[PDB]
RNA sequence: UCGAGAGGA
């Protein structure tokens, strides 16, 4: 019914699709917004008891801002600026716990598999650590020997990757036009042979090659834009694809209201 | 800088979004400039670019080294074998309309390192403050607040602009200054000073 | 510090909506558009969109320093046409090509399973 | 001084990567080029990332404790 | 070495001619010997010229050089701001220094003087035999902070009463 | 390294053997073969003044027998270990230096003195008047195989970040 | 901080007449870094070992 | 209303250093006299030795006015969907200016054209009076 | 020194410079604090008292505020603490220290500033982020990489010390160098590096990109232009659309190398009512040079004209360069495989040719040149085929190189690279000598210990055959390492002399002005001229014409300026005049045609005693080659059409002219003489312009037309006299300072004239001001 | 404060 896809493999993480009937703004708008205009959650204010680790308080309060979080019921939470409540809640933040201490003699190793969640869940997917380690424990925070001591109460607020790249569920964007290059939108850098030096694309296989002889198409436009999308987790694969064109129209909503109210 | 002698300073940061991507989607950490290369003739540099993105693909840590017998030829060839352009460039588009650019940036991760020279450290402003002690002048050093020295050359630019108003109050109000009494006979600081 | 705050780039200043009309008076039926807290984004799959409708004579988008996100958009139509309503059409029509592909990948994504 | 979470260039996390990475050289005994082309260590910055990295946080800790 | 003159016809031609080039300076004694144009005839140093044949050939022979060291490495400056400083040394009489003793020494004012180099040493010469400032000198006007006879102070502004009951 | 004129098996070749060589291995797997047992006469300390009477050989391999990549008397008294060696501390540091133009990399030879990176591992507990650390510092991708023996790998001065030589406006 | 220790400051005066000494002799081959050296004010009088 | 009528022979294809566009000079078919330098691309417009093409230059296309001082029609509009047709039959066609009008021999003339960064010098005579002054004329080509 | 000539100053400030495109030439990026911490006083005045109120009650924290409120007494309100901090009565005649704000001229220095420019007036432009921002284009004045480079200040205090930034010192009016009666600053970096790609023919801009270019330009009349084709795609000349930029009433005529009238190779320029017409932009087009574009564009349109252009041109360049793309690698600096072999054999003769000869000169055989010893000749000799060698060897790979390597692309704009940076890089290295000598023997007879004793080979003397793209080898390492080294040494000291010698000159020169009658005196009144510069005129005003006289031939000369009316064949045709029958064979009319010719003649003989090389383009104010080009456009002079005036007309027009282009007024015959000393040249240029015959040969003026260039040119040139004030001699000696600053960092190679080689730059230049009796050059030259 | 050293471009 217009512009069309086609997915050639879809993983865990990873999506991988084609696209037709498609304007190349839009087609790189859309990355554009998937990247930092999508709505996430993580740390924003990490309060601290006590710390012994040979980790600066910054060093983890910056650490922890990084580790992933299910968000996959984000917009029911409310922006922390947009809430009501005289700075965080429940209905805009989600408060964790990072309590430890180096009992085991050992090189006492830390990860999500030790963070605690001290606030009401709401009955909704979001504020979950994302593991995607084998032994159920995933991403590293610090090391601790003896009596070293940490204990936290980092706290999470909504805010998308134009504030700060911690908030892109976007791990890159594998973005590609024109293999063959019928359109011929660079000039290829070459000593001896164009083809040979330069590496032919696995879109190829997908596209029809120039056959040569006939004149460069005069009446050019560009089509066909491959595409694979990488999850880091906080959301679901496929929520990160399609919230990119539920914000972007979202984004175009606010223009015709605002044109309306002025 | 780069392990070259190319002293780098940031002029403007770019997150991902507007900053340009490969095919594979990969944004630079950073974008230096074509025009350093030629009047530097650092020639190393772009190797180091080179050799460091075959050491990272392959895994074993790829020898700069100096005196080794070891071409950019022979580095190709593995580079070739590694499904890139064997000359290091490529194909990118820009980050804000997506159109391919004409010409293949090259993709290498130099060694880059962080200066102990920061700007929060280096700038300074003073607008009436702390006076020389003995002079009566604006104090030095930005810390225990010092102004500008306009030096001897800076006077010799206000003279030749013939400017002949300009350093005669920048020479008093709008720095040092000063108000005396003396005899118009002897023409010296010798009047007793009581004015009331 | 000196710099400025990373909210500042998306939200809403003191007294300043997201659109600002005005009109050139260099050439006649043309207007001049900024952006506050916006950027490429937007405005350039609407240089895109405004191209492909026959009543526009001008269109062109300008990102006026890459330090504060506003971006100015300078919009001329045929005689006695305005050009909001050149706007107000595409920026509809966007919304209807864009539903089309946030449903057509809906029913792609039930489709397609699994790894 | 700890695996850097995420990669700086595309954006991957790299924080439960580690101990993976450590002991496949060991456990298997193999080189860098194969534990990085596994882990899903795709695209250069991903995969330099961790190679490139030292864990000098391992020589801190063996200070004593105050 | 080639030469550009001019053909009976009327164009200026490369007519080239033989130039003997020394390492020695003697011209006294050089300029006397026959089958020489001793009229082209130029020596490296200039204070051999001013010596020989007069001050105004001297000022002629001191922007030559002058002229070529900027020359040089293809740069160049609009003939004033040379044939100005070389006619600078050559104004006063014989040749003047662009250091210390050359014009340190000259009429200029004390107070003008002991801006550069030698400072307490113009200080003590001025004092002991009595000397008077023009208070005309820049660094005069500078030390004393007053407005100076520059551009902007050259010249200076009085009411008018005409144009004042005029309007 | 000591070279002497006979070889009955060959022709020429220094006193330094394929045999010295895992005896020297050992001692670097365990943690009685040094270098004081190069005492041997494997070896020598060659002054300044000792050089103006001598013939080293550059490339122990470019320099020994009968008979595309960079440009290549046969009485040889002493041979060099490496021309590396030749470079002081900052300047090993250098990739390539002799790909690169010589007065770059002595303005490169003081970039290192302003470097952030790690300096020490004590710093934690050593008090000081003014001190730089990086967040996550890395070793070199490229690495100048004396590196190694000034701890370069173990205690960085930067990271390895992607450059990309661009156009991009005109910031 | 290495770069610091194999160091060598030397003084002015007595001799230096015609004579370089700064320029990188014959004689610093091997001993003597080529390269390190403090631009302007001490440049080729400070040399690191 | 015209100010040109004729047909030229391909004589050379030249590229030059460049890629895109090529030098051409060709010769008339009523006139051997006069002669022609055309500047063309090719990746669109493909060129070959010895070939008819009906070539003409013109002023403002249509058949009233005819336009009064303006001088354009004084901007620029595009070419619609399908609305409007001027000589829209021609297949390359140029927009460019004149700027040397250099005399030859006798009767003979050479008239310099710029089309922005391309150029155009002619031959022979017959044109005269009625070609150029308005300095400003297109370019067209058939077949 | 410390406290009198130069002393520490209060409104001043120092931060690091930034480069930007989107920033004005004419503009300063302070700091949102800097312009915050900084205050310039305001009165109560009826003409900001709401601004003005509204800003101390914005006090001295939001951005535009004031920290003191000055009262009608000697009271100082400081509202950074005080009670009424917010309230504030606000009474007129009262000052505000209030904070600096956008457009408000302000004093930049980047220390050290030598010449008059480096110290300029930027109109402010407060911005986020701690960096002092700064113009990329006027990067020329100040000589400033902005590498971590900061920047000084001061910020002026009354609306009289700003009325003289904003007047006298603003950086439009220092856009001409007086020094070299050229421009100051042109177009630079990616700028100049992007526009070459962009003017040409290969490049077609398409619609949709096209559009936007058009409204980059500020000022852009809304007015769409036609695109250079139509085809099946309507494409656009990156030329046509640069031709935009290009204000229209400009026109620009170049013809180097090449240059056909229809050039293939898109050599030289030309440029007609601000419209591209044909070639490629390039350093000597767009950046500082004596008749580049900006030359042109500042001294017939205007400053401000021009200081608009600056940024035009940046913005829309930069634009479609941010698009277009551009990079450099390891490839764009390979040589080709036939070629290395080719490159190597370079080397092969050469390593012969020194060989044959140096078994002539341990055979005795050698024939020892003049002056010179057998080891000095030899050495000459060696010295010679090992620069032929490389110096072709460079032409080798260059020639060799395609034009879409981007390496040969930054050379063939400018911006950054030269033939000699490809050379090194690609090809070969070269010999590093110290002292001029080649590496000399250290160690007895050898320069190595890796080498045998009296290795007179270029290999073990210093030579390094290999390129930096092959690597150097342990012995090319040390040799290069060796003269690398001493490149540094002497350049640093250099440095330190150049210093001294700015200081002795602009010393000894201070006092030096132009007095109120073009008097060059001093604070004694000692004449040093009694015409400034022997014209007195200003500097800028000053443009490389060629006096059409003094060339060609007796023929030519009488073919193109002889007017007998008497003659059938050296007559007018009356096609060219209007009265051309009817003052045809006229007596009492031919006279001044004669007479003209009698001063037309008289000029060409004392023309040749002045430039006895023969040289006719000389730096001389009003440019005439244009005033009368101008006419032609303007007027749109035909043609076919007769011209509306007479012979009596011209003759006395021209000459009537001469007597308006006064200098010295003085009634006194001495002085008039000397305004008469003044003109002389002006007037044989002006002569060989205005010949009677010429103005309407190849010229064409009507009445309208010609009596319009009399007037142009007189009040250009009146317009072109030295302003009596002109700190001259303070001048002349930074316009001396400046040029001493560099070239030494370059001087070195070729012997025979090494007496003047080597007593060059700055060793010369010593003994020339200083003035002492010791050697280094005798050499006199004999004819 | 004062006098010595290390860097900045
Ligand atoms: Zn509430
Ligand atoms: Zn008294
Ligand atoms: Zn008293
Ligand atoms: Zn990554």
């Amino acid at each position: 019914e217009g512009p069309q896809v086609k997915i050639r493999e879809a993983s865990k993480d990873n999506v991988d699709f084609i696209l037709s009937n498609v304007d190349l703004a839009m087609a790189n708008s859309l990355r554009r917004v998937m990247i930092a205009e999508i709505p996430t959650l993580a740390i924003d204010s990490v309060e601290v008891e006590t710390n012994t680790t040979v980790l600066a308080d910054e060093f983890i309060a910056h650490r922890l801002g990084l580790i992933p979080l299910q968000s996959m019921d984000i917009e029911q939470l409310e922006y922390s600026r947009d809430c009501f409540c005289e700075d965080h809640c429940d209905k805009c933040s989600v408060v964790l716990t990072l309590q430890a201490f180096g009992e085991s003699e050992s090189t006492t190793n830390v990860y999500s598999k030790d963070l605690v969640i001290v606030s009401n869940l709401m009955g909704r997917n979001i504020g979950h650590p994302i593991i995607q380690d084998k032994e159920g424990n995933g991403v590293l925070i610090c090391k601790l020997r003896k009596g070293q001591e940490l204990k936290l109460t980092c706290v999470a607020k909504k805010g998308i990757a134009k504030e700060h790249a911690k908030w892109g569920p976007a791990a890159a964007i594998e973005f590609e036009y024109d293999p063959w290059n019928k359109l011929k939108h660079t000039d290829y850098w070459y000593e001896q042979d164009s083809a040979k030096e330069w590496p032919q694309s696995k879109n190829c296989e997908y596209e029809d090659p120039p056959n040569e002889g006939d004149p460069f198409d005069y009446k050019a436009q560009a089509d066909t834009f491959y595409m694979n999308v990488e999850s880091v987790g906080s959301i679901p694969v496929d929520q990160v694809v399609v919230r990119g064109i539920d914000t972007l129209q979202k984004k175009v909503a606010s223009i015709l209201l605002a044109l309306t109210q002025m | 800088a780069s392990r070259h002698g190319q002293k780098g300073t940031i002029g403007i940061t770019y997150r991902r979004e507007d900053m340009p991507f490969t095919a594979e989607g990969i944004v630079p950490d950073l974008i230096i400039n074509p025009h350093a290369i030629p009047s530097r003739m650092t020639v190393a540099h772009l190797i180091e670019c080179l050799l460091s993105k075959v050491a990272a693909l392959s895994g074993n840590e790829g020898d700069a080294s100096p005196f080794t017998d070891i071409t950019v030829e022979g580095i190709s060839k593995l580079l070739r074998e590694h499904g890139y352009q064997s000359r290091g460039f490529e194909v990118m588009y820009n980050g804000h309309t997506g159109k391919k650019l004409m010409a293949q940036i090259f993709f290498g991760p130099t060694y880059y390192q962080r200066l102990r020279h920061m700007v929060d450290d280096k700038i300074h402003a003073r607008a009436r403050g702390p006076m020389q002690v003995l002079t009566r002048q604006p104090v030095e050093g930005r810390s225990r607040d010092g102004g500008l020295r306009f030096g001897e050359m800076e006077r010799d630019c206000m003279i030749a602009h013939g400017a002949a108003s300009f350093l005669k109050e920048r020479l008093m109000e709008a720095s040092d200054a000063f108000r005396v009494h003396i005899c118009g006979i002897c023409g010296l600081m010798t009047v007793i000073a009581k004015l009331n | 510090m000196n710099a400025p705050d990373r909210f500042e780039l998306f939200l809403l200043g003191e007294g300043e909506s997201k659109l600002k009309i005005d009109p050139d008076t260099k050439a006649p039926n043309a207007v001049v558009i900024t952006f506050e807290k916006e950027d490429h984004t937007l405005g350039n799959l609407i240089r895109a969109e405004l191209l492909n409708d026959r009543k526009v004579l001008f269109a062109a988008y300008k990102v006026e320093h890459p330090f504060f996100a506003r971006f100015k958009l300078r919009i001329q139509t045929t005689e006695g046409y305005d050009p909001k309503d050149a706007l107000k059409n595409a920026c509809n029509s966007i919304i209807n090509k864009l539903g089309a592909l946030k449903t057509n990948f809906e029913t792609e994504w039930n489709l397609q399973t699994l790894a | 001084m700890i695996v850097p979470v995420r990669c700086f260039s595309c954006g991957k996390v790299v924080g439960d990567k580690w101990e993976s990475y450590l002991n496949l050289l060991q456990e298997d005994e193999l080189d860098e080029g194969t534990a990085l082309s596994r882990l899903g260590l795709k695209r250069y910055c991903c995969r330099r990332m961790i190679l490139t990295h030292v864990d000098l946080i391992e020589k801190f800790l063996r200070y004593n404790p105050l | 070495y080639d030469r550009k003159v001019p053909s009976p016809t009327g164009e200026y031609v490369k007519e080239p001619e033989w130039v003997l080039e020394t390492d020695g300076v003697n011209l006294s004694e050089v300029m006397t010997v026959p089958g020489i144009d001793p009229t082209r005839i130029y020596t490296n140093s200039f204070i051999d010229i001013m010596e020989v044949l007069g001050i105004e050939a001297g000022r002629a022979a001191l922007y030559k050089e002058v002229y070529n060291v900027i020359a040089s490495d293809g740069s160049y400056v609009n003939y004033r701001h040379m044939a100005l400083l070389v006619d600078v040394m050559t104004t006063q009489g014989g040749l003047t220094s662009v250091t210390r003793h050359g014009f340190n020494r000259s009429n200029t004012g004390a107070l003008m003087r002991c801006s550069f180099e030698e400072t307490v040493e113009i200080l003590f010469e001025a004092g002991a035999s009595a000397e008077l400032d023009d208070c005309r000198g820049v660094s005069e006007n500078v030390i004393l902070g007053q407005m100076a006879p520059i551009g902007t102070g050259a010249f200076d502004v009085m009411i008018d009463e005409e144009s004042l009951v005029k309007y | 390294f000591i070279v002497e004129d006979d070889e009955s098996l060959g022709h020429k070749e220094l006193k330094v053997r394929k045999g010295h060589i895992a005896k020297l291995m050992a001692t670097e797997y365990q943690d009685e073969y040094t270098w004081s047992s190069l005492n041997e006469g494997l070896v020598e300390y060659i002054d300044a003044e000792e050089e103006e009477s001598i013939l080293i050989a550059m490339q122990p391999e470019d320099l020994e027998p009968a008979e595309a990549k960079r440009i290549r008397a046969t009485t040889f008294t002493h041979c060099e270990i490496h021309p590396s060696m030749i470079l002081g501390v900052a300047a090993s540091i250098i990739p390539f230096p002799d790909h690169n133009q010589s007065p770059r990399n002595t303005y490169q030879s003081a970039m290192g003195k302003q470097a952030m990176g790690v300096f020490l591992t004590n710093y934690n507990v050593r008090m000081d008047t003014m001190a730089n650390i990086l967040y996550y510092p890395q070793k070199p991708l490229g690495t100048t195989r004396a590196m190694e023996y000034l701890k370069f790998r173990e205690l960085p001065a930067g990271q390895n970040a992607i450059v990309a030589i661009a156009c991009y406006s005109g910031y | 901080t290495l770069s610091h220790l194999r160091r060598t400051n030397t003084p002015i005066g007595r001799d230096g007449k015609l004579a370089k000494p700064r320029q990188l002799h014959n004689t610093h081959w091997g001993l003597v870094c080529p390269a390190e050296t403090p631009e302007g004010q001490a440049c080729g009088l400070v040399k690191n070992l | 209303n015209t100010l040109f009528d004729d047909i030229f022979q391909v004589s050379e294809v030249d590229p030059g250093r460049y890629n895109k566009v090529c030098r051409i000079e060709a010769a008339s078919t009523t006139q051997d006299q006069c002669k022609l330098t055309l500047d063309i691309n090719v990746e669109l417009f493909p060129v070959a030795a010895q070939d008819s093409l009906t070539v003409t230059i013109a002023s403002s296309l249509n058949l009233e006015d005819t336009a009064n001082d303006s001088s354009a029609t004084r901007s620029w509009r595009p070419p619609q969907a399908g609305d409007r047709s001027l000589a829209d039959d021609y297949d390359y066609v140029m927009y460019g200016t004149a700027y040397k009008f250099e005399e030859v021999s006798k009767d003979l003339i050479a008239v310099y054209y710029s089309f922005g960064g391309l150029l155009m010098r002619l031959e022979g005579n017959y044109r005269n009076l009625n070609n150029l002054k308005q300095e400003n004329a297109y370019l067209l080509i058939r077949r | 020194r410390g406290n009198l000539m130069g002393k520490r100053v209060d409104f001043s400030a120092r931060t690091v410079i930034s480069g930007d495109p989107n920033l004005e030439l004419d503009q300063v990026g302070v700091p949102k604090s800097i312009a915050k911490t900084l205050t310039y006083p305001e009165v109560v005045t009826p003409y900001n008292i709401d601004r003005l109120t509204q800003l101390v009650r914005n006090g001295p924290n939001e951005h535009p505020g004031a920290k003191y409120v000055i009262r009608d007494s000697g009271d100082r309100i400081d509202l950074r603490y005080s009670k009424r901090a917010g309230d504030i009565q606000l009474q007129y005649g009262w000052k505000v220290e209030r904070h600096i704000m956008d457009n408000d001229p302000v004093l930049f220095n980047r220390q050290p500033s030598l010449h008059k420019m480096s110290m300029m007036a930027h109109r402010v432009k407060v911005i986020p982020y701690s960096t002092f921002r700064l113009n990329l284009s006027v990067t020329s004045p100040y000589n400033a990489d902005f590498d971590g480079d900061e920047m000084n200040l001061h910020v002026p205090q009354s609306e009289e010390t700003r009325a003289e930034l904003s007047q006298l010192c603003a950086v439009p009016l220092q856009i001409v160098s007086p020094q070299s009666n050229k421009p100051c600053m042109g177009i630079v970096q990616d700028t100049l590096c992007g526009i070459r790609k962009l003017t040409l023919r290969d490049t077609f801009i398409e619609l949709d990109q096209v559009l936007n270019m058009l409204y980059w330009v500020p000022d852009w009349d809304g007015v769409i232009p036609t695109p250079a084709i139509i085809k099946p795609k309507p494409l656009w000349s990156g030329k046509q659309i640069l031709s935009v930029a290009i204000p229209n009433g400009i026109h620009l005529q170049r013809f180097d190398e090449g240059t056909t009238l229809l050039s293939p190779k898109d050599n030289g320029m030309l440029i007609i009512d601000g419209q591209i017409i044909f070639g490629v932009v390039e350093k000597k087009t767009v950046g500082s040079s004596n008749g580049g574009l900006i030359h042109v564009v500042t001294r017939e349109k205007g400053p401000q004209v021009c200081a608009k252009l600056f940024g035009n041109i940046q913005k829309v360049v930069n634009f479609w360069l941010l698009h277009n793309g551009f990079s450099t690698g390891i490839g764009d600096t390979i040589a080709d495989g036939p070629t290395m072999r080719e490159i190597t054999e370079t080397i092969a003769e050469a390593k012969k040719k020194v060989l044959d000869v140096t078994k002539e000169a341990q055979a005795n055989l050698l024939t020892a040149k003049h002056g010179m010893t057998l080891r000095e000749s030899f050495e000459d000799n060696v010295v010679r085929f090992l620069n032929e060698a490389r110096d072709k060897a460079g032409r080798l790979a260059e020639v060799n190189l395609k034009d879409l390597n981007n390496v040969k692309q930054m050379v063939m704009a400018g911006s950054k690279g030269s033939f000699i940076n490809i050379a090194q890089m690609s090809a070969c290295v070269g010999q590093q000598s110290v002292e001029g000598k080649r590496i000399a023997f250290g160690f007895v007879d050898r320069t190595l210990p890796h080498f045998s004793k009296d290795d007179y080979s270029p290999e073990s003397k210093g030579f390094v055959e290999n390129s930096y793209l092959r690597g150097l080898t342990p012995q090319e390492f040390f040799f290069h390492a060796m003269g690398g080294r001493e490149g540094l040494i002497d350049t640093a000291v250099k440095t330190a002399e150049t210093g001294y010698i700015q200081r002795r000159l602009v010393k000894a020169l201070e006092d030096i002005m132009v007095h109120y009658d073009n008097t060059t005196r001093n604070s004694l009144g000692n004449v040093i001229q009694f015409i400034y510069g022997e014209d007195g005129m200003d500097a800028a005003h000053i443009e490389k014409q060629s006096l059409d006289t003094i060339g060609g031939s007796d023929a030519a000369f009488e073919k193109r300026y002889r007017v007998d009316l008497l003659n059938t064949d050296h007559t007018l045709d009356p096609s060219l005049l209007e009265s051309g029958s009817e003052i045809l064979g006229d007596l009492k009319l031919q006279v001044l045609l004669d007479e003209e010719y009698k001063q037309l003649v008289k000029d060409r003989k004392f023309l040749r005693e002045v430039f006895v090389d023969g040289e006719a383009n000389w730096p001389l104010p009003v440019n005439i080659r244009r005033i009368i080009q101008n006419a032609q456009q303007t007027f749109h002079i035909d043609h076919t059409k007769p011209s509306d005036l007479t012979i009596k007309d011209i003759v006395l027009g021209v000459k009537d002219l001469q007597e308006n282009l006064l200098v010295l007024r003085g009634k006194n015959e001495i002085i008039q003489n000397a305004q008469r000393d003044a003109v002389t040249l002006f007037c044989c240029l002006l002569r060989s312009r205005l010949a009677t015959r010429r103005v309407l040969q190849e010229y064409r003026l009507t009445k309208q037309a010609f009596d319009w260039v009399l007037s142009n040119i007189e009040a250009q040139f009146l317009r072109s006299v030295v302003h009596p004030g002109e700190m001259v001699g303070v001048l002349a000696a930074q316009s001396i300072g400046e040029p001493a600053t560099q070239m030494t960092l370059n001087t070195f190679h070729f012997a025979g004239v090494a007496s003047k080689k080597v007593t060059s730059g700055v060793p010369r230049l010593k003994e020339i001001l200083n003035v002492a009796k010791n050697m280094k050059t005798p050499s006199l030259t004999v004819y």
